[PDB]
Protein backbone atom coordinates (compact mmCIF):
# COMPACT_ATOMS: atom_id res chain seq x y z
CA UNK A 1 0.00 0.00 0.00
CA UNK A 2 2.94 2.23 0.32
CA UNK A 3 3.80 3.05 -3.19
CA UNK A 4 0.48 4.07 -4.29
CA UNK A 5 1.59 6.90 -6.75
CA UNK A 6 3.94 4.42 -8.99
CA UNK A 7 0.87 1.46 -8.50
CA UNK A 8 -2.17 4.39 -9.40
CA UNK A 9 0.40 5.43 -12.75
CA UNK A 10 0.07 1.55 -13.59
CA UNK A 11 -3.69 1.27 -12.79
CA UNK A 12 -4.89 3.73 -14.51
CA UNK A 13 -3.31 3.18 -17.81
CA UNK A 14 -4.08 -0.56 -17.49
CA UNK A 15 -8.11 0.59 -16.84
CA UNK A 16 -7.77 2.90 -20.20
CA UNK A 17 -6.12 0.36 -22.27
CA UNK A 18 -8.92 -1.95 -21.17
CA UNK A 19 -12.09 0.13 -21.56
CA UNK A 20 -10.78 1.34 -25.26
CA UNK A 21 -10.43 -2.58 -25.81
CA UNK A 22 -13.99 -2.94 -24.09
CA UNK A 23 -15.46 -0.29 -26.77
CA UNK A 24 -15.17 -3.10 -29.51
CA UNK A 25 -18.03 -4.96 -28.10
CA UNK A 26 -20.14 -1.58 -28.03
CA UNK A 27 -22.92 -1.36 -30.69
CA UNK A 28 -22.90 2.04 -30.75
CA UNK A 29 -27.00 1.94 -31.81
CA UNK A 30 -25.09 -0.69 -34.75
CA UNK A 31 -27.37 -3.73 -35.67
CA UNK A 32 -24.17 -5.40 -34.33
CA UNK A 33 -20.48 -4.28 -33.01
CA UNK A 34 -19.24 -7.82 -34.63
CA UNK A 35 -18.17 -6.19 -37.92
CA UNK A 36 -18.43 -9.50 -39.70
CA UNK A 37 -22.09 -9.62 -39.21
CA UNK A 38 -22.29 -6.51 -41.16
CA UNK A 39 -20.33 -7.65 -43.87
CA UNK A 40 -22.38 -11.17 -44.45
CA UNK A 41 -25.73 -9.87 -43.76
CA UNK A 42 -26.43 -6.51 -45.39
CA UNK A 43 -26.51 -5.52 -48.92
CA UNK A 44 -23.78 -2.38 -49.68
CA UNK A 45 -26.21 0.61 -49.18
CA UNK A 46 -27.39 -0.55 -46.01
CA UNK A 47 -23.96 -2.11 -44.74
CA UNK A 48 -22.63 1.54 -45.46
CA UNK A 49 -25.41 2.99 -42.70
CA UNK B 1 -28.97 6.06 -71.80
CA UNK B 2 -32.34 4.07 -72.81
CA UNK B 3 -34.49 0.96 -72.88
CA UNK B 4 -37.99 -0.94 -72.59
CA UNK B 5 -38.71 -2.74 -69.73
CA UNK B 6 -42.26 -4.31 -68.56
CA UNK B 7 -43.63 -2.17 -66.33
CA UNK B 8 -42.94 -4.59 -62.69
CA UNK B 9 -39.06 -4.02 -63.45
CA UNK B 10 -38.38 0.02 -62.98
CA UNK B 11 -37.29 -0.57 -59.12
CA UNK B 12 -33.75 -2.13 -60.34
CA UNK B 13 -33.00 1.32 -61.99
CA UNK B 14 -31.51 2.86 -58.98
CA UNK B 15 -27.75 3.82 -57.94
CA UNK B 16 -25.97 0.01 -56.96
CA UNK B 17 -29.03 -1.75 -57.04
CA UNK B 18 -29.27 -5.92 -57.80
CA UNK B 19 -31.62 -8.31 -59.57
CA UNK B 20 -31.43 -10.00 -62.95
CA UNK B 21 -32.11 -6.33 -64.70
CA UNK B 22 -29.42 -4.74 -63.10
CA UNK B 23 -26.93 -7.24 -62.55
CA UNK B 24 -27.02 -8.96 -66.28
CA UNK B 25 -28.79 -6.18 -68.54
CA UNK B 26 -28.29 -2.67 -67.70
CA UNK B 27 -26.08 -1.32 -64.59
CA UNK B 28 -25.58 1.92 -62.83
CA UNK B 29 -22.94 2.87 -60.55
CA UNK B 30 -22.99 2.72 -56.51
CA UNK B 31 -22.45 6.42 -56.87
CA UNK B 32 -24.67 7.24 -59.84
CA UNK B 33 -25.33 11.56 -60.55
CA UNK B 34 -27.92 11.95 -62.53
CA UNK B 35 -32.07 11.39 -63.23
CA UNK B 36 -33.95 7.98 -63.94
CA UNK B 37 -37.19 9.25 -66.20
CA UNK B 38 -40.09 6.79 -67.07
CA UNK B 39 -43.14 6.07 -68.57
CA UNK B 40 -45.87 3.26 -69.82
CA UNK B 41 -45.27 2.80 -73.55
CA UNK B 42 -48.20 0.11 -73.90
CA UNK B 43 -49.62 2.51 -76.70
CA UNK B 44 -45.93 2.89 -78.60
CA UNK B 45 -44.58 -0.62 -77.61
CA UNK B 46 -47.30 -3.08 -77.42
CA UNK B 47 -48.72 -5.14 -80.63
CA UNK B 48 -51.45 -8.11 -80.82
CA UNK B 49 -50.32 -11.66 -80.66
Amino acid sequence: SALGKLQDVVNQNAQALNTLVKQLSSNFGAISSVLNDILSRLDKVEAEV
Amino acid sequence: DSFVIRGDEVRQIAPGQTGNIADYNYKLPDDFTGCVIAWNSNNLDSKVG
